[PDB]
């Protein structure tokens, strides 16, 4: 939900690297793990 | 028909027994979903707050260091900004599972700053700078300092990096709960306790109490043996967090302080040179939170049960077959056991 009630708001996503997890020093996930977008309520 | 067992006569075919079928596979995973999404939203939560918590906390550190050689060495400036940058980068990078090695990371750390001290503050006025660098491990000019800053690091990054693949294993185990594929004899039992008595045209009628039992310790045999190594995990957790923010802080004291012991013996290094050459709180929320939940595995069968329509009186119900007066009476699996057997020891190491 956007934290600003009027104006410039904040939309988060979150992408965790669980599916599957890194073991025995595997390579971590590629890329980025949160997606953040501007909104206009 | 290969599941409704046909009694009298039938009111389906193979095709509405194949789509009851795919129901109860979608009702096995509706309910072990919602008896699994309270403690992976938990782990979820507190795993994304401590990836970016520790990533704000390098950071700010980065920050400070190059904030601290601004202030009191200008003339290391901007390589100063350079080796520091890379020295927290490769922080960062082992924290987050990366191969890197913590020994190196200072030893280049200085290695860098050696040559830049000499040229800047101890002898103002790039082809001897290797020379510099060799002599900077050879003559030991910084002292102890960089073994304690090494065992300070290494020791705070280990358990740093084995609580966040801990966490996110969790994460792992926890999805694949609710994704778990059952056998096939397992799939036509539950067809036979949620819908084969809709083929034998009955409308309300729930199964028994005992038939669940029997059906879900049927079926759940191998599940449940997680539930000594979920235990196990849950307390090599609680023995881990029983640390990082403060050394990693505290960085940039230890680096000016090795500055100034380097140069207070600058007389002799430059003619020898010059021949020569509110987290606490979170982790501890976090595991009164989760021993909460140490009865997972072994509860599940009975949440399927209790959460499912039967009647519990085992009185005018359905035994998978007849409508009677009272009842008479890996693969993954593996996988999940071989993940948490690993975690497990590696988290009682670090102990
Ligand atoms: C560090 O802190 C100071 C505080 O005044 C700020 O001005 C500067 O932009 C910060 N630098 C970084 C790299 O965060
Ligand atoms: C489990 O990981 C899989 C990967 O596709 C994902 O589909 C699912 O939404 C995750 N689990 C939960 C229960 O949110």
């Amino acid at each position: 939900a956007c934290n600003v009630r009027c104006g410039r708001g904040w939309q988060k996503r979150s992408r965790t690297c669980t599916n599957p997890a890194p073991l025995n020093g595997g390579a971590f996930c590629e890329g980025m793990s949160v997606q953040k977008i501007t909104c206009t309520a | 028909l290969q599941v409704c067992l046909p009694k009298g006569p039938t009111c389906c075919s193979r095709k509405m027994e194949e789509k009851y079928q795919l129901t109860a596979r979608l009702n096995m995973e509706q309910l072990l979903q919602s008896a699994s999404m309270e403690l992976k939203f938990l782990i979820i939560q507190n795993a994304a707050v401590f990836q970016e918590a520790f990533e704000i906390v390098v950071r700010h550190a980065k920050n400070y260091t190059n904030a601290m050689f601004k202030n009191n060495y200008p003339s290391l400036t901007p390589q100063a900004f350079e080796f520091v940058g890379e020295f927290f980068t490769d922080v960062s990078l082992y924290i987050l599972g990366s191969d890197i090695n913590v020994d190196d990371m200072v030893n280049e750390l200085f290695d860098s700053l050696f040559p830049v001290i000499y040229t800047q503050m101890m002898n103002p006025g790039l082809d001897i700078n290797e020379c510099l660098r060799g002599a900077r491990r050879d003559l030991k000019v910084f002292g102890s300092f960089p073994k304690l800053i090494m065992t300070q690091v290494s020791k705070s990054l280990q358990v740093t990096r084995i609580f966040l693949q801990a966490l996110n294993l969790g994460i792992e185990v926890i999805n694949t709960t609710d994704h778990l594929k059952f056998s096939k004899d397992c799939g036509r039992m539950l067809t036979r306790m949620w819908y084969c008595s809709y083929c034998q045209g009955l409308m309300m009628v729930k199964p028994c109490g005992g038939y669940c039992n029997v059906v879900m310790q049927g079926c759940m045999a191998g599940v449940v043996e997680i539930d000594k190594y979920w235990r196990e995990y849950i307390l090599s957790l609680e023995e881990l967090v029983n640390d990082m923010e403060n050394v990693l802080l505290g960085l940039f004291s230890t680096i000016h302080d090795s500055i100034q012991y380097v140069q207070k013996n600058g007389g002799k290094l430059t003619t020898t040179i010059g021949k020569l050459c509110t987290l606490s709180s979170r982790r501890r929320e976090l595991i009164q939170k989760l021993k909460s939940f140490i009865n997972f595995y072994s509860a599940l069968p009975g949440y399927i049960c209790s959460h499912s329509p039967v009647a519990e009186n085992d009185t005018l119900c359905w035994n998978g077959q007849e409508l009677v007066e009272r009842y008479s009476q890996e693969p993954v699996v593996s996988q999940i056991i071989d993940k948490l057997k690993h975690i497990n020891q590696l988290l009682r190491t670090m102990s």
